[PDB]
């Protein structure tokens, strides 16, 4: 599970 | 965009669910406990009974430090076996007792390697050799599965009890029958809530329910009872009086039992002298004025009464205030303003007296347990009148503001429950471990004067001790890390068994392999325990500090040492910690760690000890709560409609939800609610037309209202206190309380905020 | 004859003086001997008087205030009359306005020196009887004692209050008429409580409760309970006794009342089937390993109880005394009690003691239902909260008294400086008594400057108790008797004659007792003894260095005899009794009135024989023959003594045969008369029938510088005559 930091 | 709560919960039960789960294997991960599959033994214990934070032990000091996962078992040595499911085996090893290797003293379970023709056993905790008993012996065949295995659970099974032998028995001699003694709070203030009676009359009802082994024909656990206020009142129902004598003991301080042979008797020899007593308490104190009343003196009291007929036993306390009345134990209304930074907030949570503890330690040197049902109306200490209850094993119930007319119903169906519960009596749990590593702290309604005993006064099927371990040496990848609980108790025939729980689990110098096997119900039932035990030695701000840097130190390390490569710009999760923070930030949240702007810190005290006490299962739901949408119902033909995320963003105007933790149950109605379903519901034709005030069960309806109390059934099915119902009706009514269960959102930091905060400190441990 | 003006003196007054004429010096009385005093019985028999219902009258002087008597003089066309007292002139109340030479008021008749006033107090209070029963005992004792106890339950007054309390390992206080559920408040007998703790914790106010009610009230519901009651339960390990809070239960009874009807008549009664065994009041180990003290251990400093129980009962007898409340003690049990340590409660408020050997005995029954007889009127003979005053001529003053009571501490112009016994006062406080109830009180002479005033003719002396009858009535008893005062250098002849040895011979004896407890030891025979010399050198006949010449005037030939027998007597001489016993003995002979004294000091003993009617005989051996049967009458015991020749009669059968009528009737003659006593004395007699050779004839042989020791009456005669001459 990978999460982008926006 | 994250992998939610919901999601997580139904793709396991997709894959798992419906399916058997055989602990055959050794570090194999079990199901989620949001997942319903059936269980075999067959090696290993059922994950009903003990689930880990991991089943893939690091296997150096060091390995562990870099990761910093704690290493730990949430416990439940009693938890309800399903009926489909089956049950334990009774192991009689005779005269000599359970065989035990002679070093580390672990029982003989399917972990001993039976070697040399099958004459000499080595253990597999410490890798001492023993000499199989004459009586025990057995040849070994192929490998050595001994050509007994199969046919004795002991040597095939990962669960089942043996017998306990005299020598397990204080002073050397049978344990004797438990006993209940019922104390009642006789002051005003229960008088007038029409209590009093109601605990008189309905006691009259389960008395009869009281438990018994099948082998047996009536129950051997005899009965006593009390009444008080700054003065205690004795009761003799001895089987031969056509009317109950009163003993008042009014020196309080340095109390004691007027009474023996008349005062614990068989409920069904002495039948209708009770009863008559039953009748006449409520009549008996009806005008009694009296409004201080004591505390102590009562478990003090019935503490002594055990001691002297030498048995086990249960108080069920029946109190309603803070207890006033000078004698030791003597409560005050310190509530102060402590918090937030204090430093000496703790003191706030700790009992007032240095009694309490004392009392407490008294009660389980003699198996005396107390459990306390609390019906405050105003501030009343929780952290002082809930610790012997919890320290000795007790359960503790709160009923805020009682009103028969809505709580009568909540209260009886707590009590039939506690009083039915299948119940151990004067136990000490001893968790044992293999070479490498060892139970170095516990969490849980417990007492302890060593450093691994876990005395019990009582323990039944819903409390669960949290254990964790510590490296004590190096494992080996090839025999991992083994743990044998054992429990030792008084059952309520009087007879002293053991139950034992062994699990294998794996073990690894490969930091990959720590994480593929945990689990993060484990892990937040730990973290939760961990902090809240905590907060009576450290500023909360200490608290959630250690939390948040460990939760970021651990996805540190797996970002650096396990994940393939991906941009700064990202934040990597393992698979099974996707839900971890979600559910870590709801503990930062919850009212424990968190302050004064409203919440009493009687409720902060209540749910800081509600928590201690819970299993994985519990755990669980308490802090990520089930919210069922109701409107969108597919009529009879239902099985409990899909959950929904913990946010007010999936709430309709249009919509009815049920939103449960356990504890509370909520009932929430949009304005713009179908007038039909308010109908079949409420019986009344609109929105505006129904009462908060008025949260009574509501029948009638044929299609809904049958629906919606089915599911509400099955919600209340596996969960230990019985629900306290509150409609809430969307704009600006009490919803005020019901936010606060939408966790996700910020009400504390949203889910998103922290996930956004962890990403800064995981930057931070700049890799 | 004087001896009709001693018996008329005592039966009108209830008095007796050990001189009925006065030296009007007090030297000359110093050196008389035997002091001026005299044995009172404040509520002596006197059905032949009115108890006239009016106020008494007082003098107006505050410091005297006596009551108007025969002895004042009456100006009746004036309405004035002079107190005998201080002389003050007096008014008479208005309704006295008839008042005349030929139709005066009673109290100034001769006839009534000694008349019952009817007080007016209001408020109307009922009699409340308190039982403090004790639950270690077989259930034979235990069931009888519960009999007794129901028996006395049903000659109460309906309007008096009843309470109970039982008590064993734990003291129990039971609240009555609580139906349907019968409770009880519990106390460790292991610890003290004050009366205002039991107030508080019993949870009472301040000054009928839930456990003090009607007789007519509870009746059924005690009746009950007293017949449900059962022995305290906890079991009792061998080698051991039982845990008995005695002392505990005790305190939490006068505490009781003490916070509920303090100054008013009550009876504490407490039964007892052993001794305290769980302090305070602890009088002995609970372990049978050692033996309850004896008068030995105690004078050898081996009594490690003694004193501390004691002091723990005298401490309950001074609340209750001052409160005004009696405690008495039934003893029953095969061994010592404890009594000695608390004597002081039934000693000190006006309580009785009763010994026994089990609740479950004839002696016993018997004894304590003679406790609640009934007088003429069916009232009990009882009288509670008594206060006795007591004022003198100027010419005389108040030692102190002996007896029953407790001081008021009153001063005053009558009280000496010179105290005896319970002295410092003119005011005593009595809180139980009966128409028996005897004191000793001492007087002393003052006109010191010798040669003064014989004149004014006699000196007077006015006893003034008012008290609660059993019958609610308040009222006040009066008694004022005057003796002609008497110039000794003129006159020593008048006084000598006066002298009655029966009454000085008991007022010497309560003297030489009271010094027996107080910090004195066998120096009392030494001083009895020194007295009796004396009192022969100056009153009888003899010339110097004679022995053979002494002789007493039939006035005092009994005097030396009387002495005899006391010295010798369980009364001074403990070692052979049991500490209880002794003090059981003293407490009935310091309360007795001259009669039974006499009795228990020495014992009388008849012979009855075929030659004639039964008549006293000497308590000599020589008085012991084989024809003849003996009857003695210690006070305590009726025994009855067959001789050598009648005991063989007797065991051969003769008495069944037709042709021995008469001696069946011999043998028959004095056992008759041993039943009368055995219903008209108090405590109940012990009673023994043996024979010559018998296994207790032992009781009665033994029956029959210092002056001498253990002699015979003749020996010390002797000695004493040639002590006397020289
Ligand atoms: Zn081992
Ligand atoms: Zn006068």
């Amino acid at each position: 599970t990978t999460i982008p930091m926006d | 965009a994250m992998g939610s709560p919901i999601q997580v919960i139904e793709n396991d039960r997709a894959s798992r669910g419906g399916q058997v789960y055989a602990t055959n294997t050794r570090g194999q991960i079990p199901p989620l406990v949001t997942t319903d599959c059936m269980i075999q033994d067959q090696g290993n214990a059922s994950p009903r009974f003990i689930r880990c934070t991991t089943y893939c032990f690091p296997c150096t000091s060091d390995m562990a430090k870099q990761a910093q996962i704690p290493l730990a078992a949430v416990i439940k040595p009693f938890a309800t076996i399903p009926s489909n499911e089956s049950p334990l085996y009774l192991v009689n090893h005779g005269e000599s007792g359970p065989v035990r290797c002679n070093r580390c003293k672990a029982y003989m379970c399917p972990f001993m390697q039976f070697i040399e023709g099958g004459r000499r056993y080595q253990c597999g905790f410490c890798n001492c050799v023993n000499d199989v008993p004459p009586f025990y012996f057995q040849h070994l065949d192929h490998i050595g599965r001994r050509l007994d295995h199969y046919e004795k659970p002991e040597l095939s099974l990962g669960s089942y009890e043996y017998v306990a032998t005299l020598d397990y028995c204080r002073k050397s001699k049978p344990p004797n029958p438990p006993a209940f003694i019922f104390m009642i709070d006789v002051s005003y203030s229960n008088i007038k809530n029409g209590l009093v009676k109601l605990i008189c009359e309905e006691l009259k009802t389960m008395l009869e329910k009281i438990p018994k082994e099948e082998q047996e024909e009536t129950s051997a656990i005899r009965v006593g009872f009390i009444t008080y206020n700054k003065v205690l009142h004795f009761f003799n129902v001895k089987s031969n009086l056509a009317q109950p004598q009163m003993m008042v003991v009014t020196d309080v301080g340095e109390v004691f039992v007027p009474l023996l042979d008349g005062f614990l008797v068989n409920y069904q020899e002495s039948q209708s002298v009770i009863h008559n007593l039953l009748d006449q308490i409520p009549d008996m104190f009806a005008d009694s004025n009296e409004n201080e009343t004591v505390f102590a003196p009562v478990i003090q009291a019935g503490m002594e009464a055990l001691k002297a007929a030498d048995c086990p036993g249960k108080l069920f306390i029946f109190h309603s205030s803070l207890p006033t009345a000078e004698a030791p134990g003597k409560l005050k209304n310190r509530d102060d303003k402590k918090l937030v930074n204090t430093d000496k907030e703790k003191i706030l949570f700790q009992p007032q007296t240095n009694v309490y503890d004392s009392l407490a330690k008294d009660c389980v040197a003699h198996g005396c347990s107390v459990t306390l049902f609390l019906f405050p109306s105003q501030y009343v200490d929780v952290a002082s009148l809930g610790l012997v209850p919890q320290l000795t094993g007790g359960t503790l119930y709160k009923y805020n503001n009682f009103q028969m007319h809505l709580d009568r119903q909540q209260f009886l169906n707590d009590l039939r429950n506690d009083i039915e519960k299948k119940i151990g009596f004067d136990a000490i749990m001893r968790v044992r471990t293999s070479t490498g590593f060892r139970a170095t702290d516990f969490f849980g309604g417990i007492l302890m004067n060593n450093t691994t005993d876990v005395e019990m006064a009582a323990i039944d099927c819903d409390k669960a001790v949290t254990v964790e371990f510590k490296h004590d040496d190096k494992l080996s990848e090839d025999s991992g890390a083994l743990i044998q609980c054992a429990v030792l108790y008084t059952t309520i025939s009087g007879q002293r068994r053991l139950r034992i729980h062994n699990l294998g689990l794996n073990c690894s110098s490969q930091l990959a392999d720590l994480y593929k096997s945990c689990e993060t119900d484990a892990l937040i039932n730990f973290f939760a325990k961990s902090a809240f035990k905590a907060v009576l030695h450290q500023p909360l701000k200490v608290i959630r500090e250690i939390l948040v840097n460990q939760t970021a130190h651990m996805l540190a390390c797996y970002r650096k040492n396990c994940a393939s490569p991906s941009a700064a710009s990202q934040l990597i999760l393992p698979d099974s910690m996707k839900v971890l923070p979600v559910y870590m930030n709801c503990l930062l949240k919850n009212c424990v760690l968190l302050s004064r702007p409203e919440i009493s810190t009687d409720e902060r005290a209540y749910q800081r000890q509600l928590v201690m006490t819970m299993g994985v299962a519990d755990s669980q739901l308490f802090f990520y709560p089930q919210l069922l949408p109701i409107h969108t119902l597919d009529v009879k033909s239902t099985m409990l409609p899909a959950a929904v995320r913990c946010s007010e963003s999936r709430l309709s105007e249009e919509g009815i939800f049920l939103l449960a933790n356990g504890l509370h149950m909520f009932l929430w109605l949009g304005v713009s609610s179908p007038p039909e379903l308010i109908q079949g519901i409420f019986n009344v034709p609109s929105f505006a037309h129904i009462n908060t005030d008025m949260t009574l069960l509501p029948e009638v309806g044929n299609p809904y209202s049958q629906q919606l109390r089915m599911i509400m059934g099955i919600i209340q099915q596996k969960r230990p206190y019985s629900m306290k119902l509150t409609i809430v009706k969307q704009r600006e009514q009490p919803e005020m309380v019901f936010r606060q269960f939408l966790v996700e959102d910020k009400g504390g930091s949203s889910y998103v905020d922290f996930l956004c905060c962890v990403h800064k400190e995981i930057c931070q441990l700049l890799n | 004859t004087y001896l009709e003006f001693i018996q008329q003196n005592e039966e009108r007054d209830g008095v007796r003086f050990s001189w009925n004429v006065w030296p009007s010096s007090r030297l000359e009385a110093t050196r008389m001997v035997v002091p001026v005093a005299a044995l009172f019985t404040p509520l002596k028999e006197r059905p032949d008087l009115p108890p006239i219902q009016y106020e008494p009258v007082l003098c107006s002087r505050t410091t005297c205030r006596a009551v108007l008597n025969p002895l004042c003089q009456v100006d009746y066309r004036a309405k004035l009359w002079a107190c005998n007292f201080c002389y003050q002139r007096n008014q008479f109340p208005p309704s006295y306005a008839g008042i005349s030479e030929l139709n005066q008021p009673a109290e100034l008749l001769p006839q009534f020196s000694s008349i019952e006033y009817v007080v007016l107090r209001g408020p109307q209070m009922p009699l409340i009887f308190l039982y403090v029963v004790d639950t270690c005992m077989e259930d034979e004792d235990l069931q009888a004692l519960k009999e007794s106890m129901q028996m006395s339950l049903s000659l109460l007054p309906p309007t008096a209050l009843v309470g109970l309390i039982t008590f064993g390992r734990m003291v129990q206080v039971h609240e009555l008429g609580c139906e349907g559920i019968s409770k009880s408040y519990v106390f460790r007998g292991t610890k003290d409580l004050s009366a205002k703790q039991l107030q508080e914790m019993l949870g009472l106010s301040k000054v009928s409760n839930r456990f003090l009610q009607p007789v007519q009230k509870i009746d059924m519901n005690l009746t009950d309970l007293l017949g449900e009651l059962q022995r305290d339960p906890w079991p009792v390990p061998q080698g051991k006794r039982p845990l008995r809070s005695s002392g505990v239960a005790l305190s939490i009874a006068v505490g009781l009342l003490e916070c509920t009807f303090p100054n008013t008549g009550a009876r504490i009664m407490m039964f007892i089937g052993g001794p305290a065994t769980q302090g305070p009041g602890m009088v002995v180990g609970d372990e049978l390993k050692t033996p309850i003290r004896s008068w030995h251990d105690i004078d050898k400093d081996n009594a490690k109880y003694v004193k501390k129980g004691t002091k723990h009962f005298e401490a309950l007898a001074n609340r209750a005394a001052t409160t005004g409340h009696v405690i008495d003690i039934y003893a029953c049990a095969l061994d010592q009690t404890g009594l000695l340590e608390m004597k002081c409660c039934p000693n000190l408020t006006g309580g009785y003691m009763v010994m026994g050997d089990s609740f479950n005995t004839s002696l016993f029954k018997q004894t304590f239902q003679r406790v609640f007889t009934k007088d003429m009127h069916g009232q009990f003979k009882m009288g509670f909260g008594g206060t006795l005053e007591i004022k003198t001529s100027r010419e005389i003053k108040i030692s102190g008294a002996i007896g029953p009571c407790v001081s008021l501490n009153s001063k005053g112009p009558c009280v000496s400086e010179n105290e005896i016994g319970t002295g410092g006062t003119c005011q005593w406080k009595i809180c139980g008594l009966s128409p028996t109830t005897t004191l000793a009180i001492y007087f002393e002479v003052v006109n010191q400057h010798n040669a003064p005033i014989p004149q004014g003719g006699r000196g007077a002396i006015q006893f003034v108790t008012q008290y609660q009858h059993s019958s609610g009535q308040r009222r006040i008893r009066v008694t004022t008797i005057a003796r002609n005062w008497a110039d000794a250098q003129t006159q020593i002849q008048n006084i000598a004659a006066s002298f009655d040895q029966e009454a000085a011979a008991i007022l010497m004896a309560r003297l030489a007792i009271y010094r027996a407890e107080t910090e004195e030891g066998p120096d009392v025979l030494r001083w009895l003894d020194r007295q009796l010399i004396r009192l022969c050198q100056k009153f009888g006949e003899y010339h110097k260095d004679d022995p053979s010449s002494f002789r007493f005037s039939e006035t005092f030939s009994l005097y030396p005899q009387f002495m005899f027998h006391l010295r010798r007597s369980s009364f001074l001489q403990v070692f052979n009794n049991s500490p209880d016993e002794s003090s059981y003995y003293r407490h009935h002979f310091m309360r007795q009135d001259l009669t039974q004294s006499l009795i228990m000091i020495q014992p009388i003993l008849y012979a009855y024989s075929f030659s004639g009617p039964p008549e006293p005989v000497l308590l000599d051996s020589s008085s012991i023959l084989a024809d003849r049967i003996l009857l003695m009458d210690t006070f305590f015991q009726i025994l009855i003594y067959h001789g050598e020749t009648i005991a063989q009669w007797r065991k051969s059968g003769y008495q069944d045969m037709p042709e021995y009528e008469n001696f069946r009737h011999l043998l028959q003659a004095p056992v008759d008369d041993a039943q009368e006593i055995l219903h008209s004395r108090f405590p109940m007699p012990r009673y023994i029938d043996t024979e010559h050779g018998g296994s207790q004839a032992r009781f009665l042989l033994s029956k029959v510088p210092i002056l001498t020791d253990d002699v015979s009456l003749q020996v010390f005669m002797d000695h004493l005559k040639k002590l006397a001459v020289s």
